[PDB]
This record gives C-alpha cells, sequence and structure tokens, in this order.
C-alpha cells in the first residue's frame, strides 16, 4: 500500500503546503485583528 | 419438409472473442510500458 500511497502523496504535498500558507494568511489576520480593542484575546 | 423443422436460426457474430483480444492486448501493452519504465505492478503498489 505504500508504493501507492505514493501515487497520491502528491496531492498530499500541495495540500499541506497550502495548509501552511493558509494558517500564516490565519496568523497575520489575526495579528492585524488584535489591535483591535478585543476582549477575547485577553 | 423444412417448413416443419430444421430449428431455428440464429444472426449471431462472435465479437466477444474479438472484445476478449481487445482486452488482452491491452493488458499486454500496459505490461510492456511498465517493464520499459522499470515501474513494475508490485512496485506500483
Amino acid at each position: 500500500t505504500l508504493q501507492s500511497s505514493h501515487i497520491t502523496e502528491w496531492l498530499f504535498t500541495i495540500h499541506d503546503d497550502v495548509k501552511k500558507r493558509a494558517l500564516e494568511c490565519f496568523l497575520e489576520t489575526a495579528k492585524v485583528a488584535l489591535k483591535g480593542r478585543n476582549k477575547k484575546f485577553q | 419438409g423444412a417448413l416443419n423443422n430444421a430449428g431455428k436460426g440464429m444472426i449471431e457474430t462472435n465479437i466477444g472473442n474479438y472484445i476478449q483480444q481487445q482486452i488482452n492486448l491491452l493488458e499486454f501493452i500496459k505490461m510492456e510500458m511498465a517493464d520499459v519504465a522499470g515501474i513494475s505492478k508490485q512496485r506500483e503498489g
């Protein structure tokens, strides 16, 4: 099954890259939201 | 007397054997490409 997992690991690799970039995006979004007078972050 | 006997005719064509020949050829060519690429069936899964 490992050699069959190799066939779709390209999908999984690009998916992992997209997830990483999306999480950097969310991190910057949260950083901007911090300086907006929200008491949740406290 | 052939009008009261001889059974019933059949418009039958041996297309199934042709289809099996095509399927066997496809399997052979796919195996040949796998061998040439060095990527065997046991090596893909």
